[PDB]
């Protein structure tokens, strides 16, 4: 409940060794979430 | 059908006679058994789409009927189904005035009659597996179930 708050921070893989986990999240719930409720989850901007 | 299958398995060692005659089998009669597979699937997915949250979004209207083109469009976009699995899916789905479907009731049509003979499959095809092992062709038949 307390990690819910990194989800949309742009600095959520910092002091860790990867640094795209959000998006292969995002690439393989995608197709579940219409990647645009991932995106907001996450926090990230699909065009950016 | 299947239970004569299962009957006939009944018995047997490993890579036997009879295993090994219903390998042929299967793969004599691939493309019958690839489209029963593929129609199990197809509504098993059908009906797990039908709860997802993005479909739920894309149905609009009040009455909880989901259009034809936004639910061709929403199975497009969860890009689970191809092309003709979603024409198909649309001929399956029952047309309302202006083609309007309902959706809870397309998902549980036809799941509560084909879960027996699903699962006698599925009972036929782990038993197979499981007796014949190192077998490509039961390998793939167990990749499309």
């Amino acid at each position: 409940q307390w990690d819910r708050l990194v989800l949309n921070t742009p600095s959520f893989p910092s002091n860790y060794w990867d640094k795209f986990v959000k998006r292969k999240v995002l690439d393989k719930h995608g197709d579940i979430f219409g990647r645009e409720r991932i995106a907001e989850l996450l926090g990230m901007d699909l065009a950016s | 059908m299947v239970v004569m299958l299962l009957s006939l398995l009944e018995g047997n060692v490993v890579n036997g006679m009879i295993a090994r005659q219903m390998v042929d089998m299967l793969v004599e009669s691939s493309s019958n058994v690839e489209m029963i597979l593929k129609f199990f699937d197809m509504f098993l997915k059908l009906k797990d789409i039908v709860g997802s949250e993005a479909f739920q979004d894309y149905v609009t209207d009040p009455r909880g009927l989901i259009s034809k083109k936004d639910f061709q469009k929403a199975m497009d976009s969860q890009k689970q189904f191809t092309g003709p699995e979603i024409q198909f899916l649309l001929s399956c789905s029952e047309a309302d005035e202006n083609e309007m479907i309902n959706f809870e009731e397309f998902a549980n049509r036809f799941q509560e009659p084909a879960r027996d003979i699903g699962f006698n499959v599925a009972v036929l095809l782990t038993n197979l597996s499981e007796h014949v092992p190192h077998d490509p062709r039961l390998r793939n038949f167990l990749e499309l179930a």
